[PDB]
DNA sequence: AGCAGAT
DNA sequence: ATCTGCTTTGGGTGGGTGGGTGGGTTGAGGCAATT
């Protein structure tokens, strides 16, 4: 009873949506930019799923840019440790999964088997990836799919499947140069691709 | 927490979309 | 009177005057009770409609020469619910009460059925409740369960034997048969007349046998928690269920979770621990079909009598070939020659093999080379949801073996063995090959032979063998750069070359061009459709009626219907070409040949020229007509012709259009 | 051949 | 107290509806990931 409570003074309040951005990340200083972001991405949108079974996504998509030691890591560090379903890691990830999935297979007559990786892993969750920027080439491409249909199709030596990736990802890049440069475009600053790019919600 | 998506809000949504090019 | 001849009541069969359920459904007035209410059931339900479903159902059943009558469960619940709880809780007795009942309805339309088939399988269609391998627990044991798994190893069909006979090793005497039980060993330790603890022999004049197999099933990747191992359990598929599933398929198992005992299994795990197994009772295909777990029967592509007496007045009309291309993915706004490649590609060619000697493909191969938006993915998966059978491979998620086939060393028998990869899973079925172009090119290669052979050739291992790979291939593939460059031509927009591209038969060139009257129209049905598709915009009659309305408003035909539509299509129509304007599409041919001459244009070879007439075919069979019209042929003219214009630059688009406007 | 069981 | 009867070593003159957390272990060949 006294939850619901607070919960129905909260909603009356006025100023109800500026609160809630302010209180994202208090370790943080000054960035309400980019808090205002990440709110909606805990949120979210909502999930339909066409008269035909055409499946539209509902999540947002989030990647930040900034110079070296400007709190990028400390955003996604709040959300790991305040959302549900979560998943910390690294653009060159060193398990042999990598942000997708891979076939492993056992010693000798061992049939091949799935090794989850990140965005499997964050299921109805969200994934975050520290250097963007870095991928590998594999998962460069298998994250086209995960991304926009939500799921990941892998067809190896006697094992295929479709895996359910459905996630949004909350990235961190650093600029091609050393520092981002206020003449180029933010095309230019970054090493994405026109694909990608047009992948993500909110830069 | 309403229901009922007003232009309000497709006008704030525009102004983020538009910060991000 | 004789007593063992009365029978009570249906409400005197709800009160239960036993210890447990299987004692009262074993008595025999019970059990004749049981098997009258039964055969009435049968008999007598109607659907909505009011013609019987189950008379229908038997009638086809005796055409096929088929021992399985399929019966819905959720008919059943409606008409007897204590028959279905029974049913629920102890599936052994009742449905061998219920085959004896679906044998004598059978007799009732073929009196002398029994020369055919002694006896005939009731198979359950819809259990309401679905298990995983995970939650099955003591409490399932003897009763009715739905599991869903990948067939992950299979056994060979081995003939079991329906009754054993005994005889005395001493006294001789021959002990009658009895009734095995797949589960495990029957035998005989007290002798009723030589009581004789020694063993008795195992032998028999006659006996009739019946098939047998075993399957391991494995939780599917999609259900599995990410990342923990899956559980498995074993299942055993009796006659007329053998070789239904295959390995690497998803299925959906309807059986009876029974244990037994095992010796080892105490003596590894050092506590009473039993071995549990399920018998099939039912099998459905649960393999590229995520997006149809909305609908009844074990199969979703198959027809009753009275729905292919109306795909017949469908058809008949007069423009059926364009309303069906109207109902292909309904939900993307335009993109109309993409939807004409794809209802081509699902309704398919007709093969032909000309005096045992030629064998020419008959299945059509399409690619879209498009712009980043423009809803490519969108209409693969929709394309894999309606077709038979259909297999999805993204770009580096796919390999060379993984696609065709692979060679691996069996861990039972330890020899080297084949199995199948997608093209096989897509044997009569397309695959879908998303993000071609950033496939390995080793990768890539590896489908030239499928492609156009409709074959695929191994030799590794000492296995030297030929499989068929009767699979249409449609790719979704982004230009160099991620956006086509309409001024240059399309070889040097596509990293591909000449022999993958000549083995393509519709090209389809998208791009995304911002002009305010056309981005008008796209935006306001977009915005139409995700308000149509919001979740929150008797009670499953409302639920199905208010679903049709919703379908109605962007698709002239029904999903369901359509999907049975070319089912049939597909199975039953063979057109072929008798009266055909030779001079046309020998002219045509050649005016695209020396239109093609020029450097870096789409390639032509004899393959378009019988590209060209596998698309008349399609379109013939999508009228169900046995014979292609000229209607048909000019079609698939305007549908080649265009596709090549399409695919020249600017600067000559203009003069090619106008050289071939006299064909379009 | 040593040990496990029925008359 | 006597008579009747099964099974080893370990190995293919028991097997693959007993498996490989019950031991029999190098050699070759195919596949994914790593390069
Ligand atoms: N705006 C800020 N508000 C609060 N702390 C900040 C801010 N900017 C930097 N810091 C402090 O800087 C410290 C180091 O920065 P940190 O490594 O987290 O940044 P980064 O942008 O993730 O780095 P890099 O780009 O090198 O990965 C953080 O612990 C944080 O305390
Ligand atoms: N013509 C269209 N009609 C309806 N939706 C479209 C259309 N073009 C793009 N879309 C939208 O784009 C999304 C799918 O993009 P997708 O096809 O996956 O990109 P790609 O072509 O790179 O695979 C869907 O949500 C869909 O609603
Ligand atoms: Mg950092
Ligand atoms: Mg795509
Ligand atoms: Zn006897």
């Amino acid at each position: 009873s006294d939850e619901i409570n607070e919960l129905k003074e909260m909603v009356k309040d006025e100023h109800i949506y500026d609160k809630l951005v302010r209180s994202i990340a208090p370790a943080v200083f000054g960035h309400e930019a980019v808090k205002k972001g990440i709110l909606l991405q805990m949120l979210g949108g909502v999930h339909k799923s066409t008269v035909e079974g055409i499946k539209l996504r509902g999540d947002i998509n989030i990647c930040v840019v900034g110079d070296p030691s400007t709190s990028k890591s400390q955003f996604l560090k709040y959300v790991v440790g305040f959302a549900p379903r979560s998943v910390y890691t690294s653009g060159k990830a060193s398990s042999a999964a990598g942000l997708t999935a891979a076939v492993v297979r056992d010693e000798e007559g061992g049939d091949y088997t799935i090794e989850a990786g990140a965005l499997m892993l964050a299921d109805n969750g969200i994934c975050c990836i520290d250097e963007f920027d870095k991928m590998d080439i594999s998962d460069q491409v298998a994250i086209h799919e995960a991304m926009e249909q939500q799921t990941i199709s892998i067809a190896k030596a006697g094992i295929h499947a479709t895996l359910n990736a459905r996630t949004s990802i909350l990235a961190a890049a650093n600029p091609v140069g050393g520092r981002y440069n206020r003449k180029l475009s933010l095309r230019g600053n970054l090493n994405m691709t026109a694909p990608i790019m047009s992948r993500f919600d909110l830069f | 927490c309403v229901d009922e998506i007003t232009p309000s809000f497709i006008a704030e949504a525009y102004d983020l979309l538009r910060q991000s090019i | 009177i004789d007593p063992l001849r009365e029978e009570l009541t249906l409400e005197s069969l709800s009160n239960v005057k036993a210890n447990s359920y299987s004692e009262w459904i074993t008595q025999p007035n019970v059990s004749r009770t049981i098997a009258r209410e039964l055969k009435s059931f049968l008999l007598e339900y109607t659907d909505e409609t009011g013609r019987s479903v189950y008379g229908a159902r038997i009638r086809t059943l005796g055409e096929m020469n088929s021992e399985s009558l399929e019966v819905n469960y959720r008919h059943l619940a409606e008409s007897k619910a204590i028959l279905a709880l029974f049913l629920a809780k102890c599936p052994e007795e009742m449905l061998k009460i219920f085959d004896l009942v679906a044998m004598e309805a059978t007799e009732l339309h073929y009196p002398d059925y029994a020369r055919i088939h002694s006896e005939i399988h009731v198979r359950i269609s819809d259990f309401p409740t679905i298990y995983s391998l995970r939650e099955l627990r003591e409490s399932n044991l003897s009763s009715l369960v739905r599991v869903t798994g990948v067939v992950t190893r299979r056994t060979g069909v081995f003939p079991q034997l329906k009754y054993v006979k005994f005889n005395c090793l001493k006294c001789g005497s021959i002990l009658g048969p009895f009734f095995q039980d797949s589960n495990e060993e029957i035998r005989i330790s007290f002798c009723t007349n030589c009581k004789s603890k020694g063993p008795f022999r195992v032998n028999g004049e006659k006996t009739v046998y019946r098939n047998y197999q075993r399957v391991t099933l494995q939780e599917a990747p999609g259900t599995v928690p990410p990342g923990r191992l899956p559980r498995h359990r074993e299942v055993i598929l009796l006659a007329d269920l053998v070789d239904v599933s295959k390995p690497g398929e998803e299925v959906e198992v309807t059986g009876i979770y029974k244990n037994n005992y095992d010796g080892n299994l105490n003596a590894k795990n050092g506590f009473p621990v039993f071995a549990t197994i399920i018998e099939a009772n039912s099998i459905k295909r649960r393999e590229g079909n995520t997006a149809n777990e909305g609908e009844e029967g074990l199969d979703v592509f198959s027809w009753t009598e009275e729905e292919e007496r109306e795909f017949r007045k469908i058809s008949r009309d007069r423009g059926i070939i364009d309303k069906i291309i109207s109902s292909m993915a309904p939900s993307i706004y335009g993109h109309r020659d993409i939807k004409t490649a794809v209802a081509c590609s699902l309704f398919g060619g007709v093969p032909k093999n000309v005096n045992g000697k030629h064998s020419i493909r008959g299945d059509i191969n399409v690619l879209l080379l498009g712009d980043p938006g423009t809803a490519k993915s969108q209409i693969l998966k929709y394309v894999e949801k309606t077709a038979h059978r259909a297999v999805f491979a993204t770009g580096q998620g796919a390999s060379a073996v993984g696609l065709t086939a692979s060679v691996r060393k069996d861990p039972i028998t330890k020899e080297w063995t084949l199995e199948g990869g997608a093209l096989v899973l897509a044997d009569k079925g397309v695959c879908l090959i998303d993000e071609f172009d950033k496939m390995n090119d080793q990768d890539r290669t590896s489908i030239h032979e499928a492609m156009e052979q409709q074959s695929i050739s191994i030799s590794k291992a000492g296995i030297v063998t030929t499989l068929q790979a009767r699979c249409s291939i449609i790719a979704a593939a982004n230009p160099n750069g991620g956006r086509y460059n309409s001024t240059l031509p399309l070889a040097q927009n596509v990293s591909l070359t000449e022999p993958i591209l000549s083995r393509f038969d519709i090209l389809c060139v998208v791009r995304d061009l911002v002009d305010e009257e056309a981005d008008e129209r796209l935006a306001t049905f977009v915005v139409d459709s995700h308000v149509r598709s919001h979740p929150e915009n008797n009670a499953r009659q409302r639920r199905l009626q208010r679903q049709r309305k919703k379908e109605e408003e962007i698709s002239p035909i029904p999903q369901e219907l359509l999907m049975k539509y070319i089912h049939y299509a597909r199975t039953k129509i063979y057109p072929k070409l008798h009266q055909m304007d030779m001079d046309k599409v020998s002219r045509v041919y050649a005016d695209l040949r020396r239109e093609s001459i020029s450097t870096g244009s789409f390639p032509i070879t004899v393959r378009h020229l019988e590209s060209i007439l596998r698309i008349a075919e399609s379109f013939a069979k999508m009228r169900l007509s046995e014979f292609v019209s000229s209607y048909d042929l000019d079609r698939a003219i305007k549908v080649v012709v265009d596709s090549f214009v399409d695919a020249q630059k600017v600067s000559v688009r203009r003069q090619l259009r106008r050289s071939f406007a006299i064909y379009t």
